[PDB]
């Protein structure tokens, strides 16, 4: 049973330069190697077979080479459409393995998020329930912090984050920060604020509002 | 190329579910067309396979005996019986047409796949609410608008801004399964203020499993 490594399993490369990645055979798979390219919410597509052929439609910049066990892929000039988790597949032994994917990061220029505020809807609160959300946009790198505030009192483990995949268009990501509590917490509290710290901002940005003023 | 997969959804443990995979734009009787699943949040495994005349099967081992490829040479259809289903089985089904060169098994064409959650847990549709500012600004350029998408089951739900005429500065983001085991998201777009009184922003949630369909107005 032939197992492929991919590693490491991450890069970050900035646009226009070069990505190369790697995958290992336990066992030698000559060069019956095919690699592919799979962007989040997508099927994979087929971008080498044969260890260094392209596939018809595949741009020039992504170039495949090895034999045996060690092979490598190359992306010359990277485009912010190349963010996406690339596989290797041996057909050695029929039907074939697939290695554990190496997922390439755009690194482009920093972008500082644009921060928003929602309280709940008065349609949610007629419902039974309250949440208040926070939004950070389109910023770059993806590590950032948010911190939520109830009429200035610092709150811990009651906050769930979700995280966009990396744009294919401008390589940002997007995260939203959900505040939980019950409709009845949210109509004792007056001010909610969300402090976001991330590295395109010099101080903290706080988006806040006044639950009385909705 | 088109190979579209249907027949996922939610089914028990121990439940039977089939697949379907439909082919158009090319001669689907000469080639051998397998079934590949992907876990969420992880890689890629070859699944089943079936040769063009439907003769030769071959099965992952640890789905042997549970699961049953076939194929319709007249309708241009591969299938997938699954029985005696696990949570461990729970992944995006893709169906990939395999080269018909040498031979090489190099899956060349792949459907959009179809999600199958192997799970007790019983089909709910969300309610679907509006994410709106708290007050006008007055010195932003940018606003902010979107949809909370609450309290769900199965995956997977699709939001679409203005029945698609919207997609710019969208970001549906992937959903949470909270400890009560429904699953909740955010859709968000950015659109310029000065529109805001002038352009109506509407998200389309569609919840296929539980039939449901929600177009909410948005400020």
């Amino acid at each position: 049973e032939i197992v492929l490594t991919q590693s490491p399993a991450t890069l970050s490369v900035s646009p226009g330069e070069r990505a190369t990645l790697s995958c290992r055979a336990s066992r030698s798979v000559r060069r019956e190697l095919a690699w592919y390219q799979q962007k989040p919410g997508q099927a994979p597509e087929l971008l080498i077979y044969g260890a260094s052929t392209r596939e018809t439609g595949i741009p020039a910049r992504f170039s495949g080479s090895g034999s045996g066990t060690d092979f490598t892929l190359t992306i010359n000039s990277l485009e912010a459409e190349d963010a996406a988790t690339y596989y290797c597949q041996q057909y050695r032994d029929p039907p074939g393995t697939f290695g554990g994917g190496t997922k390439v990061e755009i690194k482009r220029t920093v972008a500082a998020p644009s921060v928003f505020i929602f309280p709940p809807s008065d349609e949610q609160l007629k419902s039974g329930t309250a949440e208040v959300v926070c939004l950070l946009n389109n910023f770059y790198p993806r590590e950032a912090k948010v911190q939520w505030k109830v009429d200035n009192a610092l709150q811990s483990g009651n906050s769930q984050e979700s995280v966009t995949e990396q744009d294919s268009k401008d390589s940002t990501y997007s995260l939203s920060s959900t505040l939980e509590l019950s409709k009845a917490d949210y109509e004792k509290h007056k001010v909610y604020a969300c402090e976001v710290t991330h590295q395109g901002l010099s101080s903290p940005v706080t988006k806040s509002f006044n639950r009385g003023e909705c | 190329v088109q190979l579209v997969e249907s027949g996922g959804g939610l089914v028990q443990p121990g439940g039977s579910l089939r697949l379907s995979c439909a082919a158009s734009g090319f001669t689907f009787s000469y080639y051998d067309i397998q079934w590949v699943r992907q876990a969420p949040g992880k890689g890629l495994e070859w699944v089943s396979s079936i040769s063009p005349s439907g003769q030769s099967t071959y099965y992952r081992r640890e789905v042997k005996g549970r699961f049953t490829i076939s194929r319709d040479n007249s309708k241009n259809t591969l299938y997938l019986q699954m029985n005696s289903l696990r949570a461990e089985d729970t992944a995006v089904y893709y169906c990939a047409r395999r080269t018909g060169r040498e031979g090489g098994w190099i899956f060349d064409y792949w459907g959009q796949g179809t999600l199958v959650t192997v799970s007790s847990a019983s089909t709910k549709g969300p309610s679907v609410f509006p994410l709106a500012p708290c007050s006008r600004s007055t010195s932003e350029s940018t606003a902010a608008l979107g949809c909370l998408v609450k309290d769900y089951f199965p995956e997977p739900v699709t939001v679409s801004w203005n029945s698609g005429a919207l997609t710019s500065g969208v970001h549906t983001f992937p959903a949470v399964l909270k400890s009560s085991g429904l699953y909740s998201l955010s859709s968000v777009v950015t659109v310029p203020s000065s529109s805001l009184g002038t352009q109506t922003y509407t998200c389309n949630v569609d919840h296929k499993p539980s039939n449901t369909k929600v177009d909410k107005r948005v400020e």
